[PDB]
């Protein structure tokens, strides 16, 4: 079974470095090239350079030439990939892939993704704000209401409604970066019309970095 | 770059490349989330674990992967690879009917205008297709740059996409104004859908 | 004028041999600028088996007393457009390395370069009418980043920087 595990996520300020690790396991650590791509949130695979894990000679592509360093450790079967001058369009997910030949191009297999973020923000726990339903939010015979979760940093941040006790027609949105350089989402459930009167609903925000977990309580009109 | 199909339907993706000897073609295929996983290499040979309705044949410079038949775990993003060079992705998603969205607009909380930033929602709820176009309105002047939009995934079950617009304004400005509106226009919806409240009502 | 090497241990001047062929390793990213930038390999010693044209002298990067070409100097790869396979050049006339004993082996300035010339010539054969551009190793353990080999049965290393610092149009 060959299978390459990265380290966790990391987060950056910017101009430092990040050293990333990917561990090899189920084969011969120092007879197969490992390679390092670069992912971009919506936008497409960027590679960066393959390392010889034998005699730790390298390749990387001419435009990170000067920015990357790929080492290896063979008394652990782990590959190094370090990254300087950290810059805010960095932000991005490294993967580091083994080819299916010795040296080939072609990646058979992969790891997990290491997920980097360079920001200058800090940790800050979210300001959780209603959305209240209302007749500007009876659109037919369904209604809809939501949580606004604001200004937190960093990423992730969970949202349940009711304590899972809520599911069917819960809509949590991809958390979006504002200008502040803090992150932000929303979560919408639709429900019928004539639950609002009935039903009470309560989002639990849940944001692990912080250790901030916040309750709130929406009501109609 | 984006494909709608349904399951049965029979898909071609074409990957504009440089001619090789030994026809050095390779494709992916990557799911939300998740690594990229190998389909072919070489142009036309198959990898093991992978179904027989994937096949690739590359003459020259044109390379194309063929899905005989789409099956719902088909349904995801397909990359061609050259030597280091990966060229744009191509995302096939579930075609379904056209449903109108459901549009619903927030005002900003009584709790949040204590901080200084006035925050309006504009929501628009299982669509199809994903072209969707939100116009914000204050005072009945159309506004621009103080938006942002995020879109979910489509939905496993009815196929559908939903929006979030939320407009940003400051304390200042907002007290400044009466009436906020936004408008939602889709190939579901004959005419333009206007939601808007007041100020304070 | 020559070039100085600085080698660890010093070898001694019995150990001096002839450069007949080198191995290179083409920088990855298409720069579309009619620019090549190649470098010592990056490669194992599974490159070095490859081109079969390394003598029985242990040897990394450079070749020592292996064997010439006829009239005309020969690359060959196993894919030309595989940044990952290494690139075996095979000299037609050597190049004589003496080295002093105090650390130190000269090479002619002169020679090196009009071999220089004759090697991103026939590199621009494979890859069109290009600016071919010699950058110094990667890095990588010392036997691999340093031209490295025996001599008896001692292991020497030598660094190569000056080897690889040129511009051809
Ligand atoms: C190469 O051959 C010469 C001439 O026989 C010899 O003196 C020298 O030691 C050889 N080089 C090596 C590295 O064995
Ligand atoms: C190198 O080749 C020359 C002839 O070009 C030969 O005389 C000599 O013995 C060889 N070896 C050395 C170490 O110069």
């Amino acid at each position: 079974q060959v299978q390459l595990v990265q380290s966790g996520a990391e987060v950056r300020k910017p101009g430092a470095s990040v050293k990333v690790s990917c561990k090899a396991s189920g084969y011969t650590f120092t007879d197969y090239y490992i390679h390092w791509v670069r992912q971009a949130p919506g936008q497409g695979l960027e590679w960066m350079g393959w390392i010889n894990p034998n005699s730790g000679g390298t390749n990387y592509a001419q435009k990170f030439q000067g920015w990357v360093t790929m080492t290896r450790d063979t008394s652990i079967s782990t590959a190094h990939m370090e990254l300087r001058r950290l810059r805010s369009d960095d932000r991005a997910v490294y993967y580091c892939a083994r080819g299916v030949v010795h040296s080939g191009f072609e990646f058979g297999y992969w790891g997990q993704g290491t997920l980097v973020t360079v920001s200058s923000a800090s940790t800050k726990g979210p300001s959780v704000f209603p959305l209240a339903p209302s007749s500007k939010s009876t659109s037919g015979g369904t209604a809809a209401l939501g949580c606004l979760v604001k200004d937190y940093f960093p990423e992730p941040v969970t949202v349940s409604w009711n304590s899972g006790a809520l599911t069917s027609g819960v809509h949590t949105f991809p958390a979006v970066l504002q200008s502040s350089g803090l992150y932000s989402l929303s979560s919408v459930v639709t429900v019928p019309s004539s639950s609002l009167g009935t039903q009470t609903y309560i989002c639990n925000v849940n944001h692990k970095p912080s250790n901030t977990k916040v309750d709130k309580k929406v009501e109609p009109k | 770059s984006t494909l709608s199909a349904s399951v049965g339907d029979r898909v071609t993706i074409t990957c504009r490349a440089s001619q090789s000897i030994s026809n050095w073609l390779a494709w992916y295929q990557q799911k939300p989330g998740k690594a990229p996983k190998l389909l072919i290499y070489k142009a036309s040979s198959l990898e093991s674990g992978v179904p027989s309705r994937f096949s690739g044949s590359g003459s020259g410079t044109e390379f194309t992967l063929t899905i005989s038949s789409l099956q719902p775990d088909d349904f995801a993003t397909y990359y061609c690879q050259q030597y280091e060079t990966f060229g744009q992705g191509t995302k096939v998603e579930i075609k379904r009917t056209v449903a109108a969205p459901s549009v619903f607009i927030f005002p900003p909380s009584d709790e949040q205008l204590k901080s200084g930033t006035a925050s309006v929602v504009c929501l628009l709820n299982n669509f199809y297709p994903r072209e969707a176009k939100v116009q914000w309105k204050v005072d009945n002047a159309l506004q621009s740059g103080n938006s942002q939009e995020s879109v979910t995934e489509q939905d496993s079950k009815d196929s559908t996409y939903s929006l979030s617009s939320t407009l940003t304004l400051s304390k200042a400005d907002y007290e400044k104004h009466k009436v906020y509106a936004c408008e939602v226009t889709h190939q579901g919806l004959s005419s333009p859908v206007t939601k808007s409240f007041n100020r304070g009502e | 004028d020559t070039i100085t090497l600085p080698c660890r241990p010093a070898p001694p001047p019995h150990c001096s041999s002839n450069i007949t062929g080198l191995i290179l390793t083409r920088q990855g990213g298409y720069s579309n600028a009619n620019t090549v930038i190649f470098r010592p390999s990056g490669g194992d010693w599974r490159d070095i088996a490859r081109c079969q044209i390394a003598g029985t002298v242990v040897s990394t990067q450079l070749f020592l007393n292996g064997s010439l070409a006829e009239e005309e100097v020969v690359i060959r790869s196993e894919d030309w457009r595989d940044n990952a396979k290494s690139i075996c050049v095979q000299l037609a006339t050597s190049v004589e390395i003496a080295c002093t004993g105090a650390g130190h082996c000269a090479i002619s300035r002169a020679k090196w370069a009009n071999t220089l010339k004759q090697i991103a010539s026939k590199l621009r054969e494979q890859y069109g009418a290009k600016t071919i551009i010699f950058k110094p190793s990667s890095g990588g353990d010392p036997e691999f980043v340093n031209h490295s080999f025996n001599c008896g049965g001692e292991f020497f290393y030598c660094a190569s920087t000056q080897l690889f610092a040129s511009t051809w149009f």
